[PDB]
């Protein structure tokens, strides 16, 4: 889930 | 505005803890993700962990996975790091890096220097260089501190509470054949200043909580 | 996972020269990618974002470009407040793998040294040692043999030498040669001295034990 929640964070 | 303010390092026994503090006086740190990097001695960087916004879901890397875990508090702004069962590996400097959305790591701490041993701390000695003598031989004449046999690292040394700054070289720290650091800060002066203004190189040594100001006067 | 190599691993260019560094990926990574610098010691300093964009406060002498593998970072006129390692990291997929980092030395005109002699104290004769300095100031290259010569006798040893990193001015060095030496061993000799020697030249500064 962390790495999720990271690339959604990095892309918005 | 937006700084990044470490605390926490010093010295711990191997197998031992210790937890470092990263407070952030510029933004909320609630809309950033927050990483723990630190850098070995002699050594490159290396990402340690990470935490998210709420503080729901951390990383960490399997070399300290177990070992390290990462908290974060937004109504103090201070992102924890706890640290369990030091290793002489994680001797390090720490750093605590903040990470913007489409950017990337923009804004890191000053650094806190974490040492893991079973050695005992061990206060500086400072010690003046101050020749007169063959000195007044040329316009420039050099006046020196020498710091010995202390543990751990660091040392800062400045010059009249920081009111000198130019022409100073404060060398790197050399460990030494007894285990023990020792450095030395010179700077560079007019010779007819010699007799007019003072000299104090103040030392601090944090881990030992010393400060010693020595008035680096000439000889006889 | 993808890996990051960067080539050169240093380099060594004078002032004003333009440099170049390539960072080549294993994978496509489009363009997340940074590029950041870091001073010894100092925390790194984010420089380039989205491999081709500036960051606030940084001078506008640095660049950036790169397609899908190739990235490049130039800096147009080297400046001597940068020497530090520049190291590139990618962040299209987690973790973020950095290159093994670009080392910059700047090349100067030959300094003479600066060279001074610094007696032991009293107060360290007290403690039964004795440390007799040797100083060699802002000159260009590192490259120096310091010997320390007790009447006339050359030691070996009893001598640890520290060096500066290269300076963010004017881009010299500076080395502190410590001859550590026992109060008993002290005082069976007068005449102490350092020799120091880059090239042709060979200063030698020395003291009498007992002087003013």
């Amino acid at each position: 889930s962390f790495k999720e929640e990271l690339d959604k964070y990095f892309k918005n | 505005e937006e700084q990044l303010v470490e605390s926490g390092g010093g010295l711990v026994q191997p197998g031992g803890s210790l937890r470092l503090s990263c407070t952030a006086s510029g933004f909320t740190l609630s809309t950033y993700f927050m990483f723990w990097v630190r850098q070995p001695p002699g050594k490159g960087l290396e990402w340690v962990s990470g935490i998210n916004l709420g503080g729901d879901k951390t990383w960490s890397t399997d070399s300290v996975k177990g070992r390290f875990t990462t908290s974060k508090e937004n109504a103090k702004n201070t992102l924890y790091l706890q640290m369990d069962s030091l290793r002489p590996e994680d001797t390090a400097v720490y750093y605590c890096a903040r990470l913007r959305s489409q950017r990337g790591f923009d804004h890191w701490g000053q650094g806190a220097l974490v040492t893991v041993s079973s050695a005992s701390t061990k206060g500086p000695s400072v010690f003046p260089l101050a020749p007169s003598s063959k000195s007044t031989s040329g316009g420039t004449a050099a006046l020196g501190c020498l710091v010995k046999d202390y543990f751990p690292e660091p040392v800062t040394v400045s010059w009249n509470s920081g009111a000198l700054t130019s022409g100073v070289h404060t060398f790197p720290a050399v460990l030494q054949s007894s285990g023990l650091y020792s450095l030395s800060s010179v700077v560079t002066v007019p010779s007819s200043s010699l007799g007019t203004q003072t000299y104090i190189c103040n030392v601090n040594h944090k881990p030992s909580n010393t400060k010693v100001d020595k008035r680096v006067e000439p000889k006889s | 996972d993808i890996q990051m190599t960067q080539s050169p691993s240093s380099l060594s260019a004078s002032v004003g020269d333009r440099v170049t560094f390539t960072c080549r990926a294993s994978q496509g990574v489009n363009n997340w990618l940074a590029w950041y610098q870091q001073k010894p010691g100092k925390a790194p300093k984010l420089l380039i974002y989205r491999a081709s964009n500036l960051e606030t406060g940084v001078p506008s002498r640095f660049s950036g470009s790169g397609s899908g593998t190739e990235f490049t970072l130039t800096i147009s006129s080297l400046q001597p407040e940068d020497i530090a390692t520049y190291y590139c990291q990618q962040h299209d997929n987690f973790p973020y793998t950095f290159g093994q980092g670009t080392k910059v030395v700047i090349r100067r005109t030959v300094a003479a040294p600066s060279v001074f002699i610094f007696p032991p104290s009293d107060e360290q004769l007290k403690s039964g040692t004795a440390s007799v300095v040797c100083l060699l100031n802002n000159f260009y290259p590192r490259e120096a043999k310091v010997q320390w010569k007790v009447d006339n006798a050359l030691q070996s040893g009893n001598s640890q030498e520290s060096v500066t990193e290269q300076d963010s001015k004017d881009s010299t060095y500076s080395l502190s040669s410590t001859l550590t030496l026992s109060k008993a061993d002290y005082e069976k000799h007068k005449v102490y001295a350092c020799e120091v020697t880059q090239g042709t030249t060979s200063v030698t500064k020395s003291f009498n034990r007992g002087e003013c």
